[PDB]
Parts: structure tokens; C-alpha cells; sequence
């Protein structure tokens, strides 16, 4: 617990112990009203005027203690943002310096570095499935002949209904721009 | 009337932003001239003049973007370099220079701003007559 | 436990015992008015004038016990508010004294510093970001074709009964006062 952090603890708890006491004085008033009538009732005004001067009394300090509580809670509300905004303040600053360390160790040049390998390392991984692909279709070619895969697929079309003919070797702004190079 | 002031600084310099950034882009694109001659091409003259021209005012913002005026520099020369911060090459490109400075913006530019400003908020405004008459 | 907490210990602790010494009266009036009744009974004349003089004795010391015990309750609500107006004292100072340090130690031209780089280092990872994205977009580009993310919101457009067309490239105030930057 920090140093101020006691601080808060401690106003808080003043501001109750101050609330505690303006609700022990209103239920003190009450008692003391009740002890009024009961002196009256006796003929005992002596008395009666004792338990007057306590009435009105408690009546009093409790106003005092319900306006000091209210005045401590402000205060113990102020303390709160106090210590709420140092422990943003130092965390803001340590995410500062973590990242002033990051940025130093990886740079935008080096990450950009990173990221033109990363890209013309998996162009080669791409090379080499082509050539793993293409070795294991030399390898069982005659377990797939051509023209069987061929009729499978027009008889599987001719069953779906679809025009398509399997057995055959089945843009425009791409085309105009070619023509356009060999124009100049 | 003083806050338009920053507005208008920051307007001109989005501005200048979109220049720099379209002659960065265009010696890009002709990288392979860059790097193939020794001299200095007619092409790039305006961007590379600019480019180190700029650096200076901007450097606080863009930091790659002294690094980019250096090594031009060291590519066509450390008197080429002073030639252009200076604008002796007479080769910097005037609107940029003129949407860096430093200067006040124009009274009447200043209550042109607070006029559609104060109409696109529905605020009623009445401009200082001396500087719209002097316009 | 303070000096004077003690010292409030103590005078809420007499104030009790006066309260009690009150009650313990008042039940004894009751119990010799009864005996003045029995020994009038018995025509013991002699008795009942003793318990006659002892009612209205403790009658009398009742309300003198009474007044005393409102007195040193007056006295024991005054010592509270010294108690804890001294907390709430001792606890503001040390909040002065600690945000005193701290103020110090991270002055607002410190913290102008801090936020100015924050801001600019947040700057530089959206810089980063943007970076790597752009290099797994052309990593994946053959992945997603354009013109398929097109004809497939195009499609679902058309299903939504949305009019926007997805193939294409799909606010006066910055207009006017670009204008006014070309008129000068």
C-alpha cells in the first residue's frame, strides 16, 4: 500500500466514522424526545427540560458531523483521482520506455527487411511444392491416364445436366492495355 | 480569429504532405535512373531539390525523411545538397514552399475561414469590415 | 491508541456511568415509594418517614446524576470533533507532502514530453502495422483474387437487395475552404 494510498484509506474511513456519528446523534434525538413526553406525562419539568436541552443538543451535532462528512468525502474523492491518475501516469511511462526499447531493437528498416525475406522465402517454398507435386504426378501417371479422368468427369457433367465438354481445354481491360504496348 | 490561424497552417501542410509524398512516389518509380547515371536527370530535378529542400522543415515529423535527403546528398554531391536548402538551384517547387512558410496567413483568408465556418455551423458572424474592404 | 483517544475513551466511559447512576436512582425511588405504602399499612409511622426521606432524596440525586451525564456527553462530543478534525488534518498533510514529491519528480513539462512521445511512438507502430499487412496481402494475393471478393459482395448485395454495384471505387465545408486556399 502506498504512502498515499494510507491517506485515502484513512480519509474514507473518517468520512464514515463522521456519517456513523450524525446517525448515533438522529437516533439520539428520537430517544431523547421520547423521554421528553414521558416527563411531562410525571410533571417532572426539571427533568423534562434536561432531556430538552439533550433533544435539541444531538439535533445540532448531527449537522455538524453530516457536514464535515460531506466536506471529508469531497476531499477523499479528490485524494481518488490523485492516486488513480499516478498509476496511469506510471504506466503510460513505462509503456513509453518498453516501446522507445522496441523500436530501437526493431526498426521500420529492419522490419522491413523481415518482411521482403519472409515474402521471397515462401516464393521459394511455393517452387519447391511445385516440383514435390510434380514428381509424384510423373511418378504414378499410370495409375491416371488422361482420357479416364477425362470421361469421368463428362459422364459425372452429363449426370448434373451441365454443357460443359471435360475432354477440351476449357479480362478485356487486361487485353486493351496489352494492345496499347504494342501500339507505341 | 487566432485559432483559425493554426487551422490554416495545418490545412497547408496536408497539402504540402500530398506534394512530397508524389515526389517520393515518382523516384520510386524511376529508381532504375537513380541508380544507373551519375548525373542528376532533368525528370528528377524538381523532386530530389525539394525532397532535400523539405527535410529540414519536416524532419521534426518524418524522421525517414532525412534519411531520404542524405543519402541523396551523398548521391549528387554535399555542395548540390547546399545549393537546395537554400533554393540557389532555383529547382524547389514554389507551391511547397509556399504552403511551408512561416509567414502569417493574409487577414482576409483568416475571415473567409470564420465566414464558412460560422455558416456551415449555422453561428451568426460578422466579419471585420476594415480587412473585407481592403480586399 | 492517542493520548487524547484516551482521553475521549474516558469521558464517554463517565458519561455512562452518570447515565446508569441516574437510572439506578429513578428504580430505587420506585422501590421505596412502595415501602412508605407498606409501612403506612402498618401504621409504622417512624418507617415510613425514613423511606419517605430516602424517595425523595434519590428523586433528587436522579436529576443531579441526569444533568452531570448531559454535561460530560457535551464535553465528549467536542473531545470527537478534535480527534478527528486531527486525522483529517494529519492526513491532508501528508497528501500535500506526497503530491508535493511527485509534482516535483514529474513536472508538467515532464509529462508534456512523455505524451508528446507516446503519441508519436503510437504513430510509428501504425506505421509498422500497416506495413505488415501490406506484405501478407501480397504474400496471399493469389488467394484472393479481386475479382472474386468482388463478384461475391456483388452477390450477396444482389440477395440483400442492396443497389450499391461492389465492382466499382465507392464533407462541402473542407470543399469550400480548399477554394479559398486556391482563390488567395
Amino acid at each position: 500500500m502506498s504512502n498515499m494510498e494510507k491517506h485515502l484509506f484513512n480519509l474514507k474511513f473518517a468520512a464514515k466514522e463522521l456519517s456513523r456519528s450524525a446517525k448515533k446523534c438522529d437516533k439520539e434525538e428520537k430517544a431523547e424526545k421520547a423521554k421528553i413526553k414521558k416527563a411531562i406525562q410525571k410533571g417532572n419539568m426539571e427533568v423534562a427540560r434536561i432531556h430538552a436541552e439533550n433533544a435539541i443538543r444531538q439535533k445540532n451535532q448531527a449537522v455538524n458531523f453530516l457536514r464535515m462528512s460531506a466536506r471529508v468525502d469531497a476531499v477523499a474523492a479528490r485524494v481518488q483521482t490523485a492516486v488513480t491518475m499516478g498509476k496511469v501516469t506510471k504506466s503510460m511511462a513505462g509503456v513509453v520506455k518498453s516501446m522507445d526499447a522496441t523500436l530501437k531493437t526493431m526498426n521500420l528498416e529492419k522490419i522491413s527487411a523481415l518482411m521482403d525475406k519472409f515474402e521471397h522465402q515462401f516464393e521459394t517454398l511455393d517452387v519447391q511444392t511445385q516440383q514435390m507435386e510434380d514428381t509424384v504426378s510423373s511418378t504414378t501417371t499410370l495409375t491416371t491416364p488422361q482420357n479416364q479422368v477425362d470421361m469421368l468427369l463428362q459422364e459425372m457433367a452429363d449426370e448434373a445436366g451441365l454443357d460443359l465438354n471435360m475432354e477440351l481445354p476449357q479480362d478485356e481491360l487486361s487485353q486493351r492495355l496489352a494492345r496499347l504496348r504494342d501500339q507505341v | 480569429r487566432i485559432r483559425v490561424e493554426h487551422i490554416i497552417r495545418e490545412d497547408y501542410l496536408v497539402e504540402a504532405m500530398e506534394i512530397l509524398e508524389l515526389y517520393c512516389d515518382l523516384l520510386l518509380a524511376r529508381f532504375g535512373l537513380i541508380q544507373s547515371m551519375k548525373e542528376l536527370d532533368s525528370g528528377l530535378a524538381e523532386s530530389v531539390s525539394t525532397l532535400i529542400w523539405a527535410a529540414p522543415r519536416l524532419q521534426s515529423e518524418v524522421a525517414e525523411l532525412k534519411i531520404v535527403a542524405d543519402q541523396l546528398c551523398a548521391k549528387y554531391s554535399k555542395e548540390y545538397g547546399k545549393l537546395c536548402r537554400t533554393n540557389q538551384i532555383g529547382t524547389v517547387n514554389d507551391r511547397l514552399m509556399h504552403k511551408l512558410s512561416v509567414e502569417a496567413p493574409p487577414k482576409i483568408l483568416v475571415e473567409r475561414y470564420l465566414i464558412e465556418i460560422a455558416k456551415n455551423y449555422n453561428v451568426p458572424y460578422e466579419p471585420d469590415s476594415v480587412v473585407m474592404a481592403e480586399a
